[PDB]
RNA sequence: CUUAAUUGCGAUAACGAACGAGACCUUAACCUACUAAAUAGUGGUGCUAGCAUUUGCUGGUUAUCCACUUCUUAGAGGGACUAUCGGUUUCAAGCCGAUGGAAGUUUGAGGCAAUAACAGGUCUGUGAUGCCCUUAGACGUUCUGGGCCGCACGCGCGCUACACUGACGGAGCCAGCGAGUCUAACCUUGGCCGAGAGGUCUUGGUAAUCUUGUGAAACUCCGUCGUGCUGGGGAUAGAGCAUUGUAAUUAUUGCUCUUCAGCGAGGAAUUCCUAGUAAGCGCAAGUCAUCAGCUUGCGUUGAUUACGUCCCUGCCCUUUGUACACA
RNA sequence: AAUCCUGGAUGGAACGA
């Protein structure tokens, strides 16, 4: 099962809370930005966080 | 290869050395029907004799059969290498005889009874009817 | 895993890694003894040979 | 059709068929077609193939099995009973000889003969034990097309196996006569006998 | 001399372990934490990390 | 266009070259032939038996033409198989070394195979020419 | 150990008369007619393809496949 | 040899003791607009076609 | 110098390297012709890359293949993969990407692991069994 | 035993650990064994962070 | 409601925390982009062999070079995050399908793995150990020799098998995980002798370089059998030849010939298993002077059948009843 | 612009410490 965990969701929520005038809807540049911006200790977490931020950005743009 | 038209002189019980050797099969295994000889020995014998091994046993006229039997009972006289034999070195006389008869059973029994005479462990186990080649007798 | 025999027959593979490198250097001998007295480090074994022909 | 000779000499005689329309060097997956509706989804024909080895991943999701070629499924069903696990090559050769024989007898597409055998051996009704709570009865239920074709293949291969077992007749010969006597409703084959048994048992239990 | 690298490194490990047990049994009073070995040319040094450097 | 032993199927080439060696009648046959099993893990002698030495000779001639250097132990590995060890599981067992050794010696005698540097036996240029001409005749058969 | 090791006069005639009438001929068929055993079935099939009576479409051992000729 | 085909339109739910039987809503091409509920043994996709030996039936949920 | 490429095909162990240079038709394997490979069945499996394109697309080149590792079937699949990949590599580097797309479309409409390698690999063995998922037979008394 | 273990825990968490744990197993105040278990702060049991951080 | 998951959405007399799970680590799969590499390969050029000769084809070659790194090794990195699209869901967490992709069941397999307990196993692993016993015709230590293998029987793992998708005899040749000699005698190539096992003269390797392209088997090409307890099952048992070891006798093993048993698919009962898995097939290591039918791993060939249910055996949560609490 | 509608069950044996 592919349910995201609270570390991922909370980090994404924070990144949206304080870096919304950045963070395009694209996973790739969101990922590179996560690298630029957060001391994440693993590529896998970085990519999961980027994916969830992208998901939240999408369902922000549509409401 | 091609199909022959063999004729009804074919005999299909023709016997050698006190055993009803079957016919209508191949001669090597027909001979393995005999005691004391097996597939390897029979093939060697029928090779040393100039014989068509792709031919059944009810063929093989009697001079051929007796040449075969002579090779069997006196093998070393036809350059059979003497490691091929069964009762090699033969503690009665110290020569290499091939036991191909009911002599196989008689000599089996004689070996057992001389072991019993000298009171060998192998002979005592043979007496009681147990296993003797060094096996677990739990099963 | 167990000292004794009782239990589910559980196994354990321990493993050691051994990494190995080699370099070839066309050197004069003063630099050779300089570079053998340089670069000493724990946990690493160094071998040197000359005239590989 | 005009040959293309080449430094490495290809056999032109079969280069013809090679670079022509596609088939197992003999038999087309053109005019051959499944006689029956209801099971025109579970016979792969179109796509075609060359030979029935096809090291593919079909038993993965749910129905790529159904998209697999029936000939591969026959080889796969022949490859069983312990001493024949693996030996997909033996199975492919057996199928080669079997289709050769089904062409020799009954000049026809043996692919079509096999398909008719399958669709005529597929049992269209089967029994299941309902629960109840300790004393329940068999209930007649319908049978899906996929289970129809699977049980068909199983029955054919098992009949051929139990025939050829301890008999001079070769497994290819047994499979051939069984597929023939199943393409026709001969009622001499293990497959159709079992089909009739199951169907009338269901009729009894309804 | 002239020993394979596998057995060489296994021997290094067993040497470390034997030294560890030895200094554990001896330098108990002295707060023995651990050891380190550093092999060099001309010399091989053995560092002993312990609490107090008065008794050792 | 030119031909080699790599251009001909192995079974047909070995049959042709074994028949050629049998018709030429000049390799050797040792004398303890038709009195051996060819492997300790076998259970019967060969069934050809007015032969099988030209077959083994043709096979190792093609094998040496393929490789660089083979020795006797390599051929014992190559011609050995699974020994049925009665009621215990099977095992790979190398073939009879005396057969392969005497085949290699007879092929040195007829001049197909030469001794090699870096050990083992090598194909000779005479044997290379003979094998190529036999392969030419082999695929010449099908016209 | 049942039947038909060697023909010895007449199954030559029976073979040469009857086998061009079949649709499919192989060892198992010649035997399930309880004619010739398997060894002679192989031999006879080689003989008949030699003479050109039967049309062969086999390629290897352990399964022979012959039909009529025309 | 009267036999009736039937196209599946709604796979309903799995049914039976061990869960090896599936309830299916079927609509058959000759005289469509006459839907039935039946039970089936094997795998089913919807838009699949059945072969009913009898159509004068209607299954209940097996227990 | 002469135009050439080199590609590879894989199936579980068997890397089959394929050099493809400009030539005059010649196709060959471990040092022979593709008419003779093995085991008389899967010769059509190795021919498959040659026919779906149409044999005219080889007269101007020289394929040479070499294999190691695996078994007979694995090596067959490796060499057909290698032939296809070498062909499309040649048609990329020296012929137009349009014809490349055509060849790739054919080989991938077929796609029994012809360009893309089979991702399957052996699950390891684990204690308690002769194999990975299989377990020994327990008794209960 | 309580004084000893809690003194260790105090000294460690003063030294600046994220956490400690002291298990004392055996015969305490009786014959039948009992494992006392003392702790403070934080602790992990799983993963590579065990091999990295905790010292046992 | 959802998830493999007290995993989340969220609801809310609870708030904010910790452990576990997950994260993490290792391995397997992708990279014609980086760093390179006679201890891995390739190409070409010399020299050389055979066939063709008209260019060509298949080979060999250490001090012939020169160039390169696709294949092989690694080190640093990248890559997948269920991406995109469409459905479904209060429209949230999520789920389903297709597309592309090396890879779309937490990508696969594992490691680490909570609280509380069992009066589980183990004093025969420990110079880990309390108490008790024994402590110099000593259950201390050591030497000789036997036994741990002993048989009317019952049980549990397993190995061969009961045959023509099969045996045999020739022609089968394609693997991967490994290990290996110092004050030594290990892995052994090549040549020679011998039917065989194996013996002898040299050589290489302290190892990506030598054993070893571990040219393993199953498997494919040709034939011989031919349905018969048969030639395939290969137990017993006789005789002989070697090897290991001080010593092989109740046979250590290996080889040769002979003897050629039961077993024709196993009631009642019952195990394991859903994909490169089951099964078949062998190989290395472990123990080891020698001896595998064992185990641990490796690869080779590679199916059928579900993609569910709680009916049997059990597990988690909630509610409920209890005269139970070593439950 | 046509247009009549449906929710629903049971199912044997199982002693002891």
């Amino acid at each position: 099962g592919r349910v995201r965990t609270k570390t991922v969701k909370r980090a994404s929520k924070a990144l949206i809370e304080r870096y919304y005038p950045k963070l395009t809807l694209d996973f790739q540049t969101n990922k590179r930005l996560c690298d630029e911006i957060a001391t994440i200790q693993s590529k896998r977490l970085r990519n999961k966080i980027a994916g969830y931020t992208t998901h939240l950005m999408k369902r922000i743009q549509k409401g | 290869s091609l199909v022959v038209q063999e004729q009804g002189s074919f005999q299909h019980i023709l016997r050698l050395l006190n055993t009803n050797v079957d016919g209508n099969i191949k001669i090597v295994y027909a001979l393995t029907t005999i005691k004391g000889v097996g597939r390897r020995y029979s093939n060697l014998v029928c090779k040393k004799a100039d014989v068509d091994l792709h031919k059944r046993a009810g063929e093989l006229t009697q001079e051929e059969l007796e040449r075969i039997v002579q090779i069997m009972q006196n093998p070393t006289h036809y350059k059979i290498p003497a490691w091929f034999l069964n009762r090699q070195n033969d503690i009665t006389d110290g020569k290499d005889y091939h036991t191909l008869a009911n002599n196989v059973e008689s000599k089996l029994r004689d070996d057992l009874e001389r072991l019993k005479k000298i009171r060998a462990h192998r002979g005592i186990r043979h007496f009681w009817g147990l296993r003797v080649r060094g096996q677990h007798t739990k099963t | 895993k167990t000292p004794n025999g009782e239990g589910s027959k559980t196994w354990e593979t321990y493993e050691m890694r051994i990494h190995k490198r080699y370099i070839d250097l066309e050197a004069p001998v003063q630099i050779v003894k300089r570079i053998t007295q340089i670069t000493i480090e724990p946990g690493v074994d160094v071998e040197v040979v000359v005239a590989s022909n | 059709f005009t040959p293309v000779v080449l430094a490495t000499p290809i056999p032109e005689e079969v280069q013809q068929a090679q670079t022509e329309i596609k088939l197992f060097n003999k038999w087309s997956f053109e005019e051959v077609e499944v006689k029956d509706a209801s099971l025109v989804d579970y016979v792969q024909v179109r796509q075609p193939i060359f030979v029935a080895h096809t090291a593919g991943r079909y038993a993965n999701k749910r129905f790529r099995k159904a998209q697999c070629p029936i000939i591969e499924r026959l080889t796969n069903s022949l490859m069983m009973n312990g001493r024949n696990n693996g030996k997909k090559l033996k199975a492919v050769r057996i199928i080669k000889h079997t289709l050769d024989i089904i062409n020799v007898l009954t000049d026809q597409n043996p692919i079509q003969v096999v398909v008719d055998a399958i669709t005529n051996t597929g049992p269209r009704e089967d029994t299941t034990r309902v629960g109840g709570g300790g004393a329940a009865r068999r209930q007649a239920v319908d049978v899906s097309p996929l289970r129809r074709v699977n049980q068909a293949i199983a029955l054919l291969t098992i009949g051929a196996r139990e025939a050829a077992f301890r008999n001079i007749k070769t497994i290819a010969e047994t499979l051939a006569e069984e597929l023939i006597n199943a393409a026709k409703g001969s009622s001499t084959s293990y497959a159709i006998k079992k089909k009739d048994e199951l169907e009338r048992v269901a009729k009894s239990n309804r | 001399a002239l020993i394979s690298k596998k057995r060489k490194l296994v021997a290094d490990g067993v040497f470390y372990a034997e030294l560890n047990e030895f200094f554990t049994r001896e330098l108990a009073e002295e707060g023995y934490s651990g050891v380190e070995v550093r092999v060099t040319p001309t010399k091989t040094e053995v560092i002993i990390r312990a609490t107090r450097t008065q008794d050792v | 266009p030119g031909v080699s032993v790599r251009d001909v199927a192995a079974q047909d080439f070995i049959n042709a070259y074994a028949s050629f060696l049998q018709r030429q009648g000049k390799l050797e046959v040792p004398g303890y032939v038709d009195i051996v099993k060819t492997s300790s893990g076998n259970e019967m002698p060969p069934q050809d038996a007015e032969g099988w030495f030209y077959k083994r000779a043709a096979s190792v001639a093609r094998h040496i033409y393929m490789r660089k250097q083979v020795g006797v132990g390599k051929l014992n590995k190559l011609y050995g198989g699974a020994k049925s060890r009665g009621v215990r599981p099977y095992k790979h067992i190398d073939a009879s070394g005396s057969i392969n050794r005497k085949v290699l010696q007879a092929l040195e005698k007829i001049g197909i195979v030469e001794i090699s540097p870096k050990g083992g036996r090598r194909i000779s240029e005479n044997g290379q020419r003979d094998l190529d001409r036999i392969a030419a005749q082999t695929l010449e058969e099908d016209e | 150990a049942q039947h038909a090791v060697i023909l010895d006069q007449e199954k030559y005639d029976r073979i040469l008369k009857e086998v061009p009438t079949y649709r499919y001929v192989s060892v198992s068929v010649l035997v399930d007619r309880l004619k010739i055993g398997g060894s002679l079935a192989r031999i006879a099939l080689r003989h008949l393809e030699k003479e050109g009576i039967i049309k062969p479409i086999s390629k290897h051992s352990k399964q022979a496949i012959y039909t009529r000729a025309t | 040899t009267p036999v009736t085909l039937a196209k599946v339109i709604k796979v309903l739910g799995r049914t039976g003791s061990r869960g090896g039987v599936t309830q299916v809503r079927v609509e058959f091409l000759e005289d469509t607009s006459r839907t039935i509920v039946r039970n089936v043994k094997g795998p089913v996709r919807e838009n699949d076609i059945l072969v009913l030996m009898e159509s004068e039936r209607e299954a209940r949920r097996l227990r | 110098a002469v135009p050439s490429v080199q590609t590879f095909g894989k199936k579980k162990s068997a890397t089959a390297v394929a050099h493809v240079k400009a030539g005059k038709g010649l196709i060959k394997v471990n040092g022979s012709p593709i008419t003779l490979v093995e085991p008389e069945i899967l010769r059509f499996k190795v021919y498959e890359p040659l026919l779906l394109v149409g044999l005219d697309k080889f007269s101007n080149i020289d394929i040479r293949v070499r294999v190691t590792g695996g078994g007979h079937v694995s090596q067959v699949y490796a060499i057909r993969q290698a032939i296809a990949k070498g062909l499309v590599a040649y048609h990329q580097k020296y012929v137009d990407e349009q014809s490349k797309n055509e060849l790739k479309k054919a080989f991938t409409s077929y796609d029994r692991t012809l360009l893309i390698a089979d991702s399957r690999r052996p699950e390891p063995k684990k204690f308690g069994g002769k194999g990975a998922r299989s377990r020994f037979q327990k008794s209960y008394r | 035993i309580r004084r000893a273990a809690y003194g260790v825990v105090r000294y460690v968490m003063e030294s600046g650990a994220k956490g400690c744990e002291v298990v004392v197993s055996g015969k305490l105040r009786a014959a039948r064994a009992k494992a006392m278990k003392f702790a403070d702060g934080f602790l992990i049991h799983s993963g590579q962070p065990v091999n990295d951080f905790i010292d046992t």
